[PDB]
RNA sequence: AUUCAUAAUAACUUUUCGAAUCGCAUGGCCUUGUGCUGGCGAUGGUUCAUUCAAAUUUCUGCCCUAUCAACUUUCGAUGGUA
RNA sequence: GAAACUGCGAAUGGCUCAUUAAAUCAGUUAUCGUUUAUUUGAUAGUUCCUUUACUACAUGGUAUAACUGUGGUAAUUCUAGA
RNA sequence: UGUACAACGGGGUAUUGUAAGCAGUAGAGUAGCCUUGUUGUUACGAUCUGCUGAGAUUAAGCCUUUGUUGUCUGAUUUGU
RNA sequence: GAAUGUUACCGCAAUAGUAAUUGAACUUAGUACGAGAGGAACAGUUCAUUCGGAUAAUUGGUUUUUGCGGCUGUCUGAUCAGGCAUUGCCGCGAAGCUACCAUCCGCUGGAUUAUGGCUGAACGCCUCUAAGUCAGAAUCCAUGCUAGAACGCGGUGAUUUC
């Protein structure tokens, strides 16, 4: 059987990785596949306006 | 007492209020870490199984 | 009910059997009987009184093995949601790193557009 | 297990270990009493209802015992069954 | 025991008759109490009135502060070393004989108990269960 | 004044340190690749020296009392060897 | 640019005069008897350890705080589980 | 002449605390000998260690018994 | 313990004795009452004091269990195993006995005293009283408990032959 506030709903994640091969291993994509482009971004507005803010990448 | 129970899959937590002593009297005697089912303390969990990770007591 | 251990032969104590003795540093022992409380109180060393539980473990005799270890060989192997990503997305990304040309295409972009900036540099200094 | 109980529940009869001192064993029915009553034992003993009826919040109490001592009374008892005197002692000369 | 009684006491075996001179536990200045008589105790020809754990007493100091000597005070035994029995069935003692010097509501001269007190004299005595350490 | 500074041999270490750090500027050379070189700094790091220190230390120097004349040395007092 | 991790600092200052009579202290020595963060000046081409795969050097590993969320105690610059 | 009684014996239960004997490269050391050792041997040596929770005791007012061996008709008195 | 035919078992109950006692805490309740200061009681609960009758599961005491171990001196050639030291001494020590030093248990009906009342004359009123009557004390008598008249009693079993 199913709980209600456990097993039922599900809460994300806060941060995604923010080093380099935390990224690569997080993805397992290759030796060489520019992580700078697999970067989680939060999508976030302060007006109508939205920015996504992504991590700056560490070593 | 009270139980709050953690699901780590889901990240997801929540707090029963549990009365009617012979069925928390399973907890007794059990140190932090032994796992013990849930069926004893409820048919509600049962089939389920949870390992005592902590807690506090009065005061 | 809770069977007590004889602090001087580790005999088990069941309800209403022996002494209970509060030492003035609040220390507690307790005694199967009378022989055990006397020999505590004559300051016997338990260690050298042949019929105690810590004579035998000292000598080794009547060796017995509770010896229970329980390791877990657990890999949760489990996959969540972050607030950016969705699982989805997640498994979308990790399917497609295979043979990425991705990043040929933008270094040759890129490439080009550093050496239009070098240019563009030339061209504000002249 | 007539010396068992609900919270003890292993097999053992009333009777202690080694017999009940200058009386023998129990092979039959029993009424367990609280305290003490007059007489010594093997004496022929006459046991009656109640002459009124007696509430007072302690005759009234209902009783469920939680375990019953078979020590022996022969000496300072320390086994309940010879289960337990052996798996605390382990084997001994006598035992091949 | 008496007026000041949070509740009450089961019997217990007494260990200290008049004359008893039982170690002073707390920090009022006081080495010792010198036992006169027991708050509650009854009446028989030849018997000595005779305290045990948690009873109110009326006691001198025998030695310690001079301004403490030559006058009557109630204490409160809080150590026994006479063995007695309760109704879970261990029958215990501790190693010497303790009070502590108390007014007639029971509040503790001092404050500061020094060894360890009975269960039965902290349940009766809260001022004694406030400033005792540990509690066996 | 030294068994000093320093150097050399045989090893020893459970092994120390010998930059996987950060900001600006971004220039030169071509076999035009995100190729090779490249400036001014910031922080860190072994040892020596220096500085700010510290710890011990030589000599001489302190008031009134003999109604204080012997004191120290079991239990370190004074010295020796380890 | 809050929070928090990290690094420094909190051994300075300020206060008082209780103890202390070869003790402190003063002037005068010593370290060929030692420790010294920091400042300042110098100063590590040798480190793949059966040192040919063991090894990425256009740069390897694990946490964990802050944070989110569930909580306990009358109470503290208390903290627990996820 | 029997789910008889007894005396022994066996088991249980209790008490104490590890028996005699044998062995040991245990043992502060001290002597002798040579094939002067790298367990050298011999002798002495409180004690230690193993066999060994062993041995001893256990109803005289303890419990139990498929064992062994025995015992089971003497005296006196009593009638409405 | 003779004698009641003998012997046996199960009983009855005249008479005599008799027993339980006192307090505290919680609650009632910071209530009634009182201007305030202060400050109860009935019912209920948990304990305790003094006394009594037992009992020994446990705890403690006692030790000729001379049961086990240890120790001195001497004697048995040594060893082993023992004797003696008026129970040689020490530690432990079952069993038995035993302790408010341990544990258990200690009944509820009636009739009354004082006193407060009902009805009601005497005494056209009134009055607890005179006739009659209600309630009522740790009192009394029973219930219960202990003995059982050795000249109180009942029921029942069996009753002898060479
Ligand atoms: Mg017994
Ligand atoms: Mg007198
Ligand atoms: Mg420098
Ligand atoms: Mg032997
Ligand atoms: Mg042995
Ligand atoms: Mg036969
Ligand atoms: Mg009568
Ligand atoms: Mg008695
Ligand atoms: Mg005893
Ligand atoms: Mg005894
Ligand atoms: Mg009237």
């Amino acid at each position: 059987q199913e709980l209600e506030g456990l097993t039922d709903t599900t809460v994300p994640k806060r941060l995604g990785p923010k080093r380099a091969n935390n990224i690569r291993k997080f993805f397992g994509l290759s030796k060489e596949d520019d992580v700078r482009d697999f970067v989680i971004r939060r999508e976030v507005t302060k007006g109508e306006k939205t920015y996504t803010k992504a991590p700056k990448i560490q070593r | 007492m009270k139980l709050n129970i953690s699901y780590p899959v889901n990240g997801s937590q929540k707090t029963f209020e549990i009365d009617d002593e012979h069925r928390i009297r399973v907890f007794f005697d059990k140190r932090i870490g032994q796992e013990v089912d849930g069926e004893a303390v409820g048919d509600e969990f049962k089939g389920y199984v949870f390992k005592i990770s902590g807690g506090n007591d009065k005061q | 009910m809770k069977v007590e251990i004889d602090s001087f032969s580790g005999a088990k104590i069941y309800p209403g059997r022996g002494t209970l003795f509060v030492r003035g540093d609040s220390k507690i022992f307790r005694f199967q009987n009378s022989k055990s409380a006397s020999l505590f109180k004559q300051r016997k060393n338990p260690r050298r009184i042949a019929w105690t539980v810590l004579f035998r473990k000292h000598h080794k005799k009547g060796i017995t093995e509770e010896v229970a270890k329980k390791r877990s060989r657990k890999t949760v192997k489990a996959q969540r949601p972050i607030t950016g990503a969705s699982l989805d997305l997640i498994k979308e990304r990790r399917s497609l790193k295979p043979e990425v040309r991705k990043a040929n295409r933008e270094e040759k972009l890129k490439a080009n557009k550093e050496k239009k900036k070098a240019e563009k540099a030339a061209r504000k200094a002249e | 297990a007539n010396g068992a109980t609900s919270f003890d529940r292993t097999k053992k009869t009333i009777t202690p270990m080694g017999g009940f001192v200058h009386y023998g064993e129990i092979k039959n029915d029993f009424i367990m009493v609280k305290g003490c009553i007059p007489g010594n034992r093997k004496r022929i003993v006459t046991l009656r209802k109640s002459l009124y009826t007696n509430t007072s919040r302690k005759a009234l109490e209902e009783v469920s015992l939680k375990w019953i001592d078979t020590a022996s009374k022969f000496g300072k008892g320390r086994f309940q069954t010879p289960a337990e005197k052996h798996a605390f002692m382990g084997t001994l000369k006598k035992d091949l | 025991s008496g007026n000041g009684a949070q509740g009450t006491k089961f019997r217990i075996s007494l260990g200290l008759p008049v004359g008893a001179i039982m170690n002073c536990a707390d920090n009022s200045g006081a080495r010792n109490l010198y036992i006169i008589a027991v708050k509650g105790s009854g009446s028989r020809l030849n018997r000595l009135p005779a305290a045990s754990l948690g009873d109110m007493v009326m006691a001198t100091v025998k030695k310690g502060k001079p301004e403490l000597r030559k006058k009557v005070m109630p204490a409160i035994v809080v150590r026994q070393a006479k063995s007695w029995r309760r109704r879970d069935g261990v029958f215990l003692y501790f190693e010497d004989n303790a009070g502590v010097i108390a007014n007639p509501k029971g509040e503790m001269k001092g404050s500061a108990i020094t060894g360890p007190v009975g269960k039965e004299c902290a349940d009766l005595w809260p001022r004694v269960a406030s400033n005792s350490g540990v509690v066996v």
